[PDB]
């Protein structure tokens, strides 16, 4: 899928899904 | 958090907000003078003395009687937090104390929440469905079980990137689960903290339940660098 770190600026958690 | 219902101002003493330049995150009081969070909250580095923490509050961001307001005076990140896998997603914030060398003034609206022994709940303020606007005003917080690591560490679920220190906790259903606005919140068991908001792959979506850090994982770490 794709990935983030619930955080209102929120950054992607990287090697998820791809 | 998404699928949840306002929270009973009461129900969450231990949550905690941090606000700082344009940013926010929460976190849990797990002693007077100490609030845990996520390290990628504070991966930046913002200098402690531009930290502001609010305990006993209920709607983001807004004054109220029992909310008392605390500098951090210093915080520590887990040494082996990784921005890239987002493993060792933890951090310590120690809260600047008064004259008379009490921090967090407790109270029924004020307390700190258990450290695990070794069903529950999740709480926060962040958006109650993904892609939401705006925060939520008042604490929501929603019933979510907890997940065993070999079912969340399948490949239709998260897969290899579960790694040690890490938890998952929601319905493989969907449905219930926290989002973004809600890093460093916590995540409450049986009542002890047992995980802290740490990342997903889309709110509540089917097949993919919520990422916390694992607390009890890093006990050792905690009390090691929380005497002081
Ligand atoms: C609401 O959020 C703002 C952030 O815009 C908070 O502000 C801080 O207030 C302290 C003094 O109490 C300052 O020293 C900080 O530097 C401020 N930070 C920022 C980013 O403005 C405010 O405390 C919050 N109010 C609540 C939660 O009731």
């Amino acid at each position: 899928x794709f990935a983030y770190d619930r955080r209102x600026l929120s950054n992607n958690x990287r090697n998820y899904x791809g | 958090v998404v699928g949840g219902l306002v929270a009973l101002r009461g129900a969450h003493p231990y949550i905690a907000a941090l606000y700082w330049g344009h940013s926010f995150c929460a976190g849990s009081l797990i002693a007077p003078c100490w609030v845990l969070t996520a390290a990628h909250c504070l991966q930046d580095r913002p200098a402690p003395e531009d930290l502001t923490v609010v305990l006993g509050q209920e709607r983001r961001n807004h004054s109220c009687e029992p909310c008392q307001t605390l500098a951090v005076r210093s915080y520590r990140l887990h040494e082996a937090f990784s921005p890239v896998s987002y493993q060792h997603d933890l951090a310590l914030l120690r809260l600047q104390e008064d004259a008379d060398g009490s921090c967090a003034l407790l109270s029924p609206y004020v307390q700190p929440v258990c450290l695990p022994s070794g069903l529950c709940q999740v709480a926060g303020w962040g958006h109650q469905f993904e892609g939401a606007e705006e925060y939520a005003s008042f604490l929501q917080e929603a019933q979510v079980p907890f997940l065993s690591l070999e079912r969340c560490s399948a490949p239709d679920v998260h897969g290899s990137s579960i790694l040690p220190g890490m938890l998952c906790a929601g319905f493989l259903e969907g449905g219930t689960d926290a989002c973004q606005g809600d890093s460093g919140g916590p995540l409450v068991c049986e009542l002890t903290l047992q995980g802290i908001i740490s990342w997903g792959s889309g709110c509540g979506d089917r097949n993919k339940p919520g990422v916390y850090t694992d607390v009890a994982y890093y006990l050792a770490w905690i009390r090691e660098h929380t005497v002081s």
